[PDB]
RNA sequence: AAGACCAGGCU
């Protein structure tokens, strides 16, 4: 049944329990932004990493 | 612009400190760049 | 500080 309106769904959906894994990769460890931060010593260019 | 005898090294240029910056380490010592060490060897052997 | 090696991810 549709969660929003309560109407039945015309197609019949395949459902069941399946074993799922959470992986090490998370967005909080990958999100990054830069604006006039640290400057490399030799090239006077933005840092790496 | 280019004369053949200028292709033989008589005067060796020394790059500024910007080209071969010293490595700051905790304020206790500087480590020196490969260019600086090679220039040190060259100066030692030239003096000898 | 910087250099090196290694491991993993997205095509």
């Amino acid at each position: 049944y549709n969660g929003f309106t309560g109407r039945k769904i015309t197609s019949q959906i395949f459902i069941g329990p399946t074993y799922y894994q959470r992986l090490k990769h998370m967005v909080d460890d990958k999100i990054h932004s830069r604006a006039r931060g640290p400057i490399q010593i030799l090239n006077r260019q933005p840092m790496e990493g | 612009y280019a004369r053949p005898e200028w292709m033989i090294v008589t005067v060796l240029p020394v790059p500024p400190l910007s080209v071969r910056p010293a490595v700051v380490m905790q304020g206790s010592a500087r480590n020196q760049d490969d260019l600086t060490h090679k220039l040190a060897d060259i100066v030692k052997i030239n003096n000898q």
